[PDB]
């Protein structure tokens, strides 16, 4: 079949020996590698359908139930919060786990205390008011920098998978078949080049015993 | 030289119903040509005798002012009778079983061609050009007959015998092939197709491209590629499947005058310029290649024109097909 | 940190509130604010659009992308075509409408493989 | 034998220029070495005259209590010399053309090498080296002379093609290259430096494991690899570019003596040791490559010590490299 286009010599056979040994290791270590990399994404993947669904069901039931207005508060001001803009805070640090062997980019929690702002204290409401926001609110969003954690884990993981396994697929199927050829041509063509020289040798042999002795 | 009856059967049948146009009315191609059989079963001895009757033949022709080319199909079989005779007489074998003169015979049968002046007079010159068919054992290129032959020639048409199970023909590999006779035929050009070489290194910058980027996607995919690089993909693909590929057995690309394959290479690296052009400027590659089908179609089929319509003709047309395309283009990218 | 902002596409009562408690509004050095305010029947769909494409492609400092169903289903076909991993795209439910587990695009990849 | 005639020329140049101190004062290296210059273009019945001629004089030296060194360049010329002979000879040629007894003329060859005590008194003992330099037809060490001599000689130094050509040298191939006199030297090493042997074998597995590893890495790239088969790659390059590569022809590196040898052995085994531990108790290697960059950089710089200030000035790299890291 298809071969690498290199002049057959005893030492470029052994170098595609042992580029042949070097590529069969290499992809049982590959092999390995998308195991381990896809029990990880068998996880996340549970995890993050696991992490959506309590997100779905504590978003609306505490977050969005903020008491800084109407009637449950000192006030009735439906965007007053947004009158306070200022540098941002609740943020996350990406941080570089070693999830199977590579490096993800998933998240953490890093809150700061920003402008400490509030829905009270200025606000017309009273600080039970700010209960919802304050609290419920702060940790609804902490879990979801721990849910975009999973989203960054999954999609990266699954990039990696598909490499690994296309690169597999290209070891077992192209690069391996191709050394193998190309071993199989070098060792047919040194095999016709010492049937050559050992029958000329025959030929000297024969000639000088049975014609000059 | 060594090969079939039957190929010297079709000549035979085929040349005395072909007409060429050279003395300026038609007449049969038969006329001048002459044919040395010596078929694979005949003598294997007389394959040496039937080259070296050729050749000479062809010399004698050239001594009169006359153009000729001599076809030697085979000279790996001359060289193969040879090697019989030299087994036969107990020789020492040269590289794979030939006799240690092969290279040297070679040599000097190759140097029989060449453009001369006649040795009397009036004044008069001529040319013999050798075109020989090799043919390596088991398709290897490093049989010793292609290795000496590769040594004295100086255009190298090789073929890919995978080209060929896919009918791809001419199977020219166009990675080996080569010819050193690119630098004298500037004048040439210069002087009848002043743009041709240019379009040549255009088209074989662009099948080398695509070659580099197919082995690439061979590993890698088809992704991760710049529009520039799927362009050029597609148009070495469009090269290959229509231009380099010619079917020598149609009414239409039997055979393709200098002006056509000129017409055509011009065709063709037109629309690789404007697709370059069109991505360059913004355009997305799959919307414009979904876009402009029918401009890539009428750049394929160019081949089918007929070349027994007249030089004039198939120009008007190609020319209609380059401002066809340009305001294709111009209008599927604003 | 080279990438640590959340960004919010929710009605007001959401982005105003809620999380805005605690994860602010504002940039150090922007009026952008990261957020918009998709008033209902008012911002456009092209332009809820082209502010996904301002929080998602246009700057680079946000982290996560927080938006609200309401425009996700109108911007189904630009969120589903987005594939990068640094923002994050996070769909949450917004005043009546739930979670809804079968619309939106990371949920959706997930089922497609492998369950 | 059969060489070049500008390379018995370059010898009798710089010989004369080059100077040693074993006689206690710098005495011209050519005052000790006398040469046996029989070029290709000369006679081919020579070539074998030649050899005997050169281990004839480093008999004779050696029985005047001397330890003498027969560099024969090249043995496989007066092996060709001995194919031409009997060739136009008559007698029946072997696996080659070469003769039946080629063989055996090689063993006779290197059997008058050795440590003897010589004939009469006053009492002396003195030894002869042979460094014979074979020439495979193509490299191919399948040779009729190269597999001869690899079964009489005791020392392999095979050189490398492919290292030849990015200018490694010396080009020696580590993975087929055997010496069997390491047995013996262990007295000597127990009795100079006992921890080189060890340090010897260590080096020989890191190299053996990198060969094995780099093969895999320029399929599937380095990133696949565990921190610690990168930081065997990382080791195996360091001393393959910094110890065993050596420019023969510099004024730091033209000659090392063995105390500089085994220290800079010795600084290499603890980087690698260092930088596995490191990892090994958990650390990441990508970053603590350029954490301790410049330790890595004084270990690789080594190299450049000048050996003129003997002994213990190089010596200092016992502190200033092993203490200021590792």
């Amino acid at each position: 079949g298809n071969r690498e286009q290199v002049f057959p010599t005893r030492m470029t056979l052994g170098l595609m020996k042992t580029k042949l040994k070097g590529a069969n290791q290499g992809y049982s270590l590959l092999k390995r590698k998308s195991e381990a990399l896809t029990k990880r994404f068998r996880d996340i993947t549970k995890r993050i359908d696991d992490a959506k669904q309590k997100m779905g069901r504590v978003m609306q039931t505490a977050a969005f139930s903020l008491a800084e207005v109407s009637y449950a508060t000192g006030e009735n001001i439906g965007y007053q919060v947004q009158e306070s803009v200022s540098t941002a805070r609740f943020k996350v640090r990406a941080r570089q786990e070693n999830v199977s062997g590579v490096y993800l980019s998933q998240f953490e929690s890093y809150i700061d205390p920003e402008i400490n702002d509030f829905r009270l204290t200025g606000l017309g409401r009273g600080g039970q008011q700010v209960q919802r926001a304050k609290e419920i609110y702060s940790r609804a969003v902490e879990t979801l920098v721990e849910l975009a954690s999973l989203q960054t884990a999954f999609i990266i993981l699954d990039e990696v998978i598909k490499v690994t396994n296309r690169r597999v697929n290209a070891i077992e199927h192209v690069i391996i078949p191709r050394t193998e050829n190309t071993i199989a041509y070098i060792n047919s063509e040194l095999d016709e080049l010492d049937r050559e020289e050992f029958y000329r040798l025959k030929k000297v042999q024969e000639k000088k015993q049975n014609e000059t002795a | 030289c060594g090969e079939r009856g039957n190929e010297m059967a079709e000549v035979l049948m085929e040349f005395p119903e072909l007409y060429t146009e050279m003395s300026g009315t038609k007449e049969p191609i038969m006329k001048r040509t002459t044919l040395v059989a010596n078929t694979s079963n005949m003598p294997v001895a007389a394959r040496e005798a039937s080259i070296y009757t050729g050749i000479t033949l062809a010399e004698y022709f050239r001594d009169q002012g006359k153009n000729v080319s001599m076809i030697a199909d085979s000279s790996s079989r001359w060289a193969e009778a040879l090697r019989e005779i030299s087994g036969r007489l107990g020789e020492m074998p040269a590289d794979q079983g030939f006799p240690a003169y092969l290279g040297a015979k070679l040599a000097s049968f190759y140097e029989r061609a060449g453009k001369a002046v006649a040795l009397g007079s009036p004044d008069r010159t001529g040319s013999v050009s050798i075109v020989a068919a090799v043919s390596p054992a088991g398709g290897d290129f490093s049989d010793p007959v292609t290795t000496a032959t590769l040594g004295i020639t100086q255009v190298f048409w090789g073929l890919d015998k995978k080209l060929a199970q896919r009918k791809h023909f001419p199977s020219i590999n166009t990675s080996v092939s080569y010819s050193k006779y690119t630098n004298v035929l500037n004048k040439f050009y210069d002087s009848n197709y002043p743009e041709f070489p240019v379009l040549r290194d255009r088209m074989k910058e662009i099948l080398s491209n695509a070659e580099e980027l197919e082995q690439v996607v061979q590993l890698v995919g088809k992704s991760a590629l710049s529009d520039s690089d799927k362009i050029t993909l597609d148009v070495a693909t469009l090269i290959k499947e229509d231009f380099l590929q010619q079917n020598g057995y149609s009414t239409y690309d039997a055979f393709c005058p200098i002006w056509k394959t000129f017409d055509m290479m011009r065709a063709f690296i037109s629309y690789h310029d404007e697709a370059q052009k069109a991505v360059a400027n913004g355009a997305n590659w799959s919307k414009l290649a979904d876009s402009t089908g029918d401009v890539k179609h009428a750049v394929s089929s160019s081949k089918f024109f007929e070349p027994s319509r007249g030089e004039k003709e198939v120009h008007g047309e190609f020319e209609k097909l380059l401002s066809t395309m340009q305001e294709r283009f111009a209008e599927s990218t604003d | 940190e080279k990438r640590t902002l959340i960004a919010v596409i929710a009605d007001e009562d959401t982005t105003t509130g809620l999380l805005l408690a605690g994860i602010g509004q504002i940039t150090p050095e922007t009026q952008e604010k990261n957020f918009f305010v998709y008033q209902e029947g008012k911002t456009t769909k092209e332009e809820i659009t082209d502010k996904f494409n301002h929080f998602t492609e246009e700057r680079d400092d946000i982290a996560i992308l927080l938006i609200n169903q309401h425009i996700a289903e109108n911007i189904r076909a630009r969120v589903d075509s987005f594939t990068n991993a640094f923002p994050a795209i996070l769909e949450i439910p917004s005043k009546d409408h739930p979670y809804d587990p079968e619309k939106d695009s990371v949920l959706k990849r997930v089922r497609k493989l492998f369950g």
